[PDB]
C-alpha cells in the first residue's frame, strides 16, 4: 500500500472521497501525508501524523474542565472542544446536582456521539465501555502512536491485558486507562511508554513480552 | 564580471540550482520540523500544530489563524546582528504567513492556532526561499491539511541575463531579484502563492523569469518529496502492517 | 466581529457575478486623481493626493547626516508611514503595524529600484556627511488603495523638494534632481477576476491584492503580491500588461 | 524688543487673533471632522462616535470614557520629528481630554468610548489651542451630546504687556504663556475647562489675562458657528423638507 | 474598594454639606509639614518631607555633560518622578504613568519658570562641558497631595545639594547656587467649595484639582487645572489669593 | 586599588572577620501598605512594603489553587554614586526573581486562592548586600502585614578577602575580593531550619564553601534577634490592648 | 499572655493546633504575629493584623456587586469571595424576579453560612439581625480594629448605644451600620473613627465618656 | 496540558518514590553528550551540543570596539540567549528565564576567567576585541542550561580571532585558559535528580546549579525555584556536582 502526499491526485470520482482528502474540479486530492486507501466504495487516506481529530463512535478518556446545569465541558486532548450533556450520563439521578456526580478535575471515558458543523463534539456515556474513572491510573501517549499500542488485530493490548492481568481501555485521543494490581499496573505504564518511544518496530511484540518478563522479576 | 563565457562565479549555468539538502522530522518537541540547506543557507523550521490560542482576543470563531515567524540568529551574518525583529524580518514573516494561509485548510480548526517558526542559522542569498521550502516540509511533517505543497526559489538578473537561484554576489550587483513560491499539485505547478520583485526588468523578462522559476521549482519539488518519503517509508509500512 | 462587511461583501460579490463594479466603472479604470503639491510650507517637499474619496499627504524633510558604513558614496532615503487612527476606525493608535510597514516598503522600493533620486549626487563628505531624505507618509482618509495614493504622492513630493543647503551653510538651495517617475498599480484579486484600484467597500471581500510598479520607460521595477490567496498565472499575464498600461495613463497627470 | 510702538512683530495689536480658517466635515470615514488653520497652524480633527471600547478592562460600566490624542506629523516642525509620543504630547493629550470630559454627556453612553484624534500637519505657536478648537467642531459634526461648545486661545506676556494668541517669537522670548479653554453656551462664557500657566505673573496680571482670554474666545466662537452653519445649510434644508 | 471609597466619600461629602472637614482643619490650612535634609548621604542633595502622613523623598545627582546645542551657556536640570507601587495599591508596577509625568512636569515648571537655580553658573566649558542636575522624586506613602509634598522636597533637596567638583577634578565642592523658593499649593474642588491640601480620603470625591505655584516675591510662576470638571471664575478668583497666602506661610519653613 | 583587605586581623572598616555591620530595623512605617519595614545595613537604606492578599485582576495570571507571589527589587536613581537610569535592568529582574522564589518557599499561598501578595522593596541608598538587606526588610513587612508564613527569613552574605572568609562584606571586599556568596535561611524558634536563597560568584574550594555556610548561619541568627526585637517592640502596646479586651 | 511570631513553637502535641498555627514534623508552630492563648482544647494565636478572613457565624456587612437567578454576588471586602443564594433570602418570593429584590449596589447585613474548600463564602440573611440596609449610615474601619470598638465584654458599643440612644451593628469585615436621630448618629460616627485612630488605649472607655458628654453639651 | 504534564508528573513522582528515574538513569548520571564544532562556518566560533535529545547551538562573533570606561585594559565578553519557541511550546516570542540562563553561563566563563580578556587589547583606552557569545536553543528536552554552558565554552575554544579581516595581522586562536562546566540538578523534597529531562521537570522548576573550573574549585552557584534546600542534601550534592563536572570536563580532551 503506497504512501501519498498532499496535492496528490487520488481519484477521478468525488462521491467516493472520504477522510484525509478534498475535492476540487471533479478531482480528488490528498490533503495529508498517509497511506492511500482505495476500495470499491471509497477513496481515503490513512493518517500517519497530526493531532487527534475525533470521528463519530470513537472511545475517549476525558477530564471534566467545567461544570454546568445542562452538562459538563470535557477536555479531549484535541483542538476540538467537547461537552457531555446531563441527558447523557445515566449515573446522575434527577435529584442530584451536576456537581455531585461529576466535578472539575474528574476523569471519565465516553464516546463521540456527534460532531456538528461548528466543530463542537457532543459526548455520551450511555454505552457499555463508558464510565467515570473513580479508581485506577491514566496513561497519555501521542495519539499518532495509538494504533501501535493496540497493534495488529489487537495483538499488543492483548499481550498487555493478558501478561499483566490488568484492565485497559485505550482512548483514540491517546489517553489510556489501566486498573489492577498496583505492581502490575505500573509495569503496564512502563511498557506503554517504551512502546511509544520505540524507534524501530521490528519484533516489538516480542521485546515487550521480554520486558514484562524481566520486569515481573523484581 | 558576474557571467563569463556562459558561466557564473560559483561556476554554474544560468538555469542551475545551488546544492540542496533536506531533512524531515529533526526536532522532538515540535509537531513538525525540517532542516534545510540551500547553498550556504542553513535553516530550521518547526511547527506547533493546531493548538489553543490563549490570548483570547486573537481567537477566530470560524477558522484557524496562521502565525509565521522568520528570524536570523545573531551569528548567521558576516557581521553580528542584534537579536530581535526588524522591518525586514516582519515583512518576510508576513508574506510567508500569507503563502500558507492560501494553502492550509484553516476551516478545519476554529479557535485554534498553527504557529510556524523558522530560524536561519547561517545566511546567504535566498534564506527567505530556503525557509519557505523548509516550512512546507515541516507542515506536511506535522500532518496539517494542505491543498498541496509549496516550493520556492528566486530568479535573478546579472549581466542582463536571467539566472536561477542567485548567489550573494549576484543579488548584490545584479539588476534584479525576484523570489517566487508556487503551489504544486501532483508534480504540476497550479498557481503562485508568493510573488515579490525588486529591480528593473522588461515585461518580456518577467514572463521568462516565471518560466525559469517554474523549472527550478519542480526540481526542488522532487527533492521535497524524496526527503519526506525517505523519512516516512518505515512508519508507513508499520501502519500498513497494523491496519 | 462584523459591522457591514458581510452585507457589503455579499453585494460586491453579487454584482461581480454580472461582471460589474458597484460604482459602475470598468475593471481597468482608476478613480479620479488629484495631485496637489506644496501644501506644508515648513517642509523641504510636500504633496497631497486624492484618489477618489481616499486622501494622503506626504512630507519630505532633509538634514545632513552620516551615511551607512557600506555606501559612503551614497546619500540616504528613509521612508516611513503613519496609518493614523484618524484615517479609519480600524487603524489602531500606537506603533506601526505590519500594514504600515509594508505600505512604506513598497513606496520605498519603487523610488529606490527605479533610481528616481541619484543618491551619489547627495554626498557632502565621502564617509562623513551626506544628505538624509525623510519621506513621511500620513494617511488622512482611507477609502481604499492608500498604497497607490501614497506612491503617487511620494514621487510628487520628491519632484517638488527643495534641498535646504543654505540652512546648514552648505551652499545655495536647489531642486532635488528627480530622474525617474515610479508609479504603482494595485488590484484586488477576487477569484479569477481582478479589480484595478479597489475601494474601501470593495476591499470588504478580503485583503487579496497584487501591486506592480513601473518606471518611465514602461519597465517593471517592483512587484508585490499580498494577502492569503492563490494567483492564477494567466491572470498575472493579463494584469501585468493591463498594469503597465494603467501606470502609463497615470504617469500623464505629472505633466 | 517685541512690542514696539504699540504693535507686535506680526503687526497686530495686543487684543487681536491671528488669521483663522475652519472647515467642518472634511473626512469621509470619520464620524465627525474639522480642518482648522490658526496662524501657521494647519491641524485636522477626527472623532469616532460612541463605539465599543475593546480592551474590556477599560470599559466603564456607568458611562462613556473619553480618549484624546494630540500628535505632530514628523514634517510639521523645522527639524523632522521622530514619530511617536513624547512627554509633553502625553500631557497635552491628558489636559485636552479633561476639558472635554467636563462638556460631553458621557453618562448617556455607558461601556462606550468617544475617540478624538488631532493631528498637526504644520505647527506654530499655540497648536495646543488650535487642536481644541478643531476637536470641538468635530464633536458637533459627529453628533455627540454636549453642554455646549468649547473654545480655546492663549494669552502671552510680552515686554511686561499681556497679549492675545502669542506668536512663536512671543512664546520663545516673552515672560509668560497662559492657555485657556472655556465652555460657551448662548454666546456666553459659562466656566473654564482648561487652565495652564508658565512664567512670572503678578496676582493682577493673572486676573486680567482671564479677561483678555474671554474676549478672544467669543470671537473664535462666532467663527466656529459660521463654519458649522455654512456647511449644514443643505442637509438642514433637506431634512426640513422631509420632516 | 469600588464602594469603600464611596463609604468614606459619603462621609467626606456628608460633612462638606455641614461645612466642615473630616479631621477638623480649616478649608485653608495645610496639615503639619516636616522637612528633613541630608537623608541620602551618597546623593549630592536630598530631603525627605512629611506632609500629614504623606511622605516623599527627593534625591539630586550631578555630573558634567554636553549642553543643549541651543543653550551652550547654561546648565541642565531634569526632573523625574516614580510613583512607585510602594506608595499605594493603585500605583501600577511599570513605566512612567500619565500621572508621574504630569507631577514631574509641574514641579519642573515651578523650578524652571522661577529660575530657582542659576543654570548659567554651571558651565564648565562653553559648548562642551556643563553640569547636569538630575532631580528624582520618589513617593514613599501616598496620603494625598504628593504633588505639594514633592514640590517642597524638590527645593529642599536643591537647597542641600553640593556640586561634586572634587570628584570630577574640577575643584573644591560647593553649594549649588539656588536663588528662589518655588512652592505649590494644591486644592480639591468640589462644586463651589475648595479644600486646600486635600488628603487621600478627601480625594475620594474625585480627581478635580487646581495647583498654583509662587516665588519668593509672591508672583505666580505656574498654574495647573487638572481633572474633568468646570472651574467657576469666582472660586478661581478667591482661590488665587488663598493659595498665594498659604504658599507664603509654607515658605517660612525654609528659614530653617 | 586596595592592598591587604585583612590587615593585622582587621578589615578596612575596622571589624573582625565574623562581625556584621551596624543595623537598624523599624516595623510598620508606611500607612498605605498592609505591611512595611525600614531597614539599614551599613550604608544600605532600604524600605519594604507588602500589599496583603488582594484580588489579582488580569484573569490570565490568576491561579485558581493558590496565591501568586510577586516581588520587585528596585534601586532609586540616587542610590548609587553615579546616577542610574530609572527602570528594570537584567540584574534587577534577576534579584527580583530569586527573591520572589525565596518567599514562595515560606508563604502559605494555598490559603488565598485567586489572590496576589505583592512585595515591593526599594533601596534608597546602596552598598554591598542591598539584596540581602531587602530580604531582611521584606520578611519583617510580611510579618507586619499578617500574612501566614512557616517562619521568618533572614539573609546575609559571606565574602572572601585575601584568602579569609568574611561576614557581611563591604564595597571594597566585594569589589576586590575573591568571592561573594549571599545566603538566606528560614528561621523558626531561633533555629536555622533550611536554605531559602543561595548564590555564589568567585573562586572557592569545596572546603571554603562549607565554611561560608557556617559563617553565614551565625550572622543570620544575630540578624534574626534584631528582627524579633524590632517587631516585638513595635507591637507591645497593641498586644496588651488585645489581652485586656480578649 | 505574650506575643508570638510566625515560626514560634507552641506545642509538641499536634492534636492541639488551633487558629493561626500549623503542624509540621509532629509539632505546632505559629504562622502569624499574635497573642498566644493557651487553653486545654486548642493552642491558638489570636491575630493582631491582616485582612478579613470570615468564619461560620460571623455577621458581616456586604454590598451587592452582581445579580443572577441562582442568587447574588456580594463584596464583603476580603480576599475570599461571597455569594448570597436565593434559597437563603426570606424576603425572596416566587412571584417577582430576583432583580427586583436586590440591585448591583445595595448594602446588606448578613451571616456567613459556610466557607467551602475553595474559600468560596456562602452568605445568608435568614436571621433576626439580617436585613437589607436602606436607612442610617455606614462607617468603615480597619477589621483589625473591630475588637476595640466593641470593647471588653461588649463594654464599648454598650456605652455608645446608651449615651447616644443609637442602633449599632458591628460587622466583622469592619463595616458598621449606625441608625438613629441624624445628630446622634453623627457623633457616634465621629467617636468610632476617633476610637480607631487612638494611639494609646489605657483608659479609653472613660475618655470616650467625657467625649460623649462634651459633644452632648457643647 | 496542565494534566498531561500532571499525568507524566505523577509518573515521575511515582517512580521517585520507589527510588528510580523513568529512563533507568542513576541519580547522578548525565545523558549522552555530543559536541560538534564548526557547524556555522560564517561565525568566528560555533558549537552544537546534544545532551540526550536536547540540542543547542552557540555562535561566537568577534569585532573591534571600545572598552568599558572602568576597564581600558580588558576585552569585552557579552553573553545572550534565545530560548526561541522552537522545541518548547511554552516559550513565547527575552524571558525572565533566558536572562537567568545567559547570566549563569556568563558567570562561569567570567569567574573562572576562561578568557584572558587582558590579551584582547588593541589600544589601551580605545580599541579592544568584543566577543559576542550567542546561545540558541534548538530542541528543549530538559537542562538547556548545562548543554548551553558546554556549547559556550566549546565554541570559545574553536573561536578564531579574525585579525586579517580587520587588518590587525595574522589570524590566531582565541586565548582560553580555563574550562567552566556547570551541573544542574532537580530537587524534589530531600532527593536530587542530576541532569533532569523535560519530563522530570514536570514536577516543578526547583533546581540547583554548580559550576567548577579545571582545578575543581566552585566558581558559581545558583539555586532556583520556590523551594527550601536542606543543608545535608546541599552538602552531598556539592561533591556529586564537582565530580560530574570533572567527568564532563574529560570530553574536552
Amino acid at each position: 500500500r503506497k504512501i501519498v502526499l498532499p496535492g496528490d491526485l487520488l481519484s477521478t470520482n468525488p462521491r467516493a472521497a472520504g477522510y484525509g482528502t478534498y475535492v476540487e474540479g471533479g478531482k480528488v486530492y490528498a490533503k495529508i501525508i498517509g497511506l492511500f486507501d482505495q476500495t470499491e466504495t471509497h477513496v481515503r487516506v490513512i493518517p500517519l501524523k497530526g493531532r487527534y481529530t475525533p470521528s463519530v463512535g470513537d472511545v475517549v478518556i476525558g477530564i471534566i474542565r467545567e461544570v454546568a446545569a445542562n452538562g459538563w465541558a470535557v477536555d479531549i486532548y484535541s483542538p476540538y472542544q467537547a461537552f457531555l450533556p446531563v441527558s447523557e450520563n445515566p449515573e446522575m439521578k434527577p435529584n442530584k446536582k451536576p456537581n455531585e456526580v461529576l466535578d472539575i478535575g474528574d476523569a471519565i471515558i465516553a464516546k463521540v456521539l456527534n460532531i456538528d458543523p461548528k466543530m463542537k463534539v457532543t459526548l455520551t456515556m450511555k454505552d457499555r465501555i463508558c464510565r467515570p474513572i473513580r479508581f485506577g491510573r491514566i496513561v497519555a501517549i501521542n495519539p499518532a502512536r495509538v494504533p501501535r499500542v493496540i497493534g495488529k488485530k489487537g495483538s499488543m493490548i492483548k499481550l498487555l491485558k493478558s501478561e499483566l492481568d490488568v484492565q485497559i481501555v485505550v482512548g483514540q485521543n491517546g489517553l489510556i486507562w489501566v486498573n489492577g494490581d498496583r505492581r502490575k499496573v505500573s509495569i503496564a505504564e512502563e511498557a506503554i511508554y517504551l512502546i511509544e518511544q520505540e524507534a524501530h518496530t521490528e519484533g516489538l511484540t516480542d521485546r515487550v513480552a521480554e520486558f514484562i518478563k524481566r520486569r515481573k522479576a523484581d | 564580471k558576474l557571467i563569463v563565457d556562459g558561466l557564473r562565479l560559483d561556476g554554474r549555468k544560468f538555469d542551475e540550482l545551488r546544492p540542496i539538502k533536506i531533512e524531515a522530522s529533526v526536532l522532538k518537541r515540535a509537531d513538525g520540523s525540517c532542516y534545510l540547506e540551500m547553498g550556504k543557507n542553513k535553516v530550521i523550521a518547526a511547527v506547533f500544530g493546531p493548538r489553543e490560542v490563549h490570548p483570547r482576543h486573537l481567537q477566530d470563531p470560524s477558522k484557524a489563524i496562521i502565525r509565521y515567524r522568520y528570524n536570523m540568529a545573531p551569528f548567521s551574518v558576516e557581521e553580528r546582528k542584534r537579536p530581535g525583529p526588524d522591518r525586514r524580518s516582519i515583512e518576510i514573516s508576513k508574506v510567508s504567513k500569507e503563502a500558507f494561509e492560501a494553502v492550509i485548510m484553516k476551516e478545519l480548526f476554529p479557535r485554534s492556532a498553527i504557529d510556524i517558526f523558522v530560524e536561519v542559522l547561517q545566511a546567504d542569498a535566498g534564506s527567505r526561499t530556503a525557509c519557505l521550502n523548509a516550512a512546507s516540509v515541516a507542515l506536511v511533517d506535522a500532518g496539517v491539511p494542505m491543498k498541496g505543497m509549496i516550493t520556492s526559489v528566486a530568479v535573478g538578473k546579472a549581466d542582463g541575463q536571467l539566472v536561477l537561484d542567485p548567489m550573494k554576489e549576484e543579488d548584490n550587483f545584479g539588476e534584479a531579484d525576484m523570489p517566487f513560491a508556487f503551489l504544486i499539485r501532483n508534480g504540476k505547478i497550479e498557481s503562485i502563492a508568493l510573488l515579490q520583485m525588486d529591480g528593473r526588468m522588461t515585461r518580456d523578462e518577467v514572463k521568462q523569469a516565471i518560466e525559469l522559476a517554474k523549472k527550478g521549482a519542480l526540481q526542488i519539488y522532487e527533492m521535497q518529496r524524496e526527503a519526506i518519503l525517505r523519512r516516512y517509508i518505515e512508519v508507513g509500512e508499520e501502519m500498513d502492517e497494523i491496519t | 466581529e462584523d459591522i457591514l462587511v458581510d452585507i457589503k461583501r455579499d453585494y460586491v460579490l453579487s454584482k461581480l457575478r454580472d461582471n460589474e463594479r458597484i460604482d459602475g466603472r470598468g475593471f481597468d479604470e482608476f478613480r479620479k486623481v488629484e495631485i496637489i503639491p506644496n501644501v506644508i510650507e515648513k517642509a523641504e517637499g510636500s504633496a497631497l493626493v486624492k484618489l477618489g474619496d481616499t486622501q494622503v499627504v506626504v512630507g519630505v524633510k532633509m538634514q545632513p547626516g552620516e551615511p551607512y558604513p557600506d555606501t559612503p558614496d551614497r546619500g540616504v532615503i528613509i521612508v516611513n508611514a503613519e496609518l493614523v487612527p484618524l484615517a479609519s476606525p480600524t487603524f489602531e493608535p500606537g506603533p506601526p503595524d505590519e500594514n504600515s510597514i509594508e505600505l512604506a516598503r513598497v513606496v520605498d522600493r519603487g523610488i529606490r529600484e527605479s533610481e528616481a533620486v541619484d543618491l551619489s549626487k547627495l554626498v557632502i563628505e565621502e564617509g562623513e556627511k551626506v544628505w538624509i531624505v525623510f519621506v513621511d507618509i500620513h494617511a488622512l482618509d482611507d477609502d481604499g488603495n492608500l498604497l497607490d495614493a501614497s506612491a503617487l504622492a511620494a514621487i510628487a513630493a520628491l519632484m517638488n523638494t527643495k534641498v535646504p543647503a543654505e540652512r546648514f551653510d552648505l551652499g545655495e538651495d536647489y531642486l532635488l534632481p528627480v530622474r525617474d517617475l515610479p508609479v504603482s498599480v494595485t488590484s484586488l484579486i477576487v477569484g479569477n477576476k481582478y479589480l484595478v484600484d479597489p475601494s474601501r467597500e470593495e476591499m470588504s471581500v478580503g485583503d487579496t491584492t497584487l501591486t506592480i510598479t513601473t518606471d518611465k520607460d514602461d519597465n517593471v521595477v517592483a512587484m508585490q503580491k499580498s494577502g492569503g490567496y492563490l494567483l492564477d498565472e494567466k491572470l498575472f499575464d493579463e494584469l501585468l500588461d493591463v498594469s503597465i498600461n494603467c501606470a502609463r495613463k497615470l504617469r500623464e497627470k505629472f505633466k
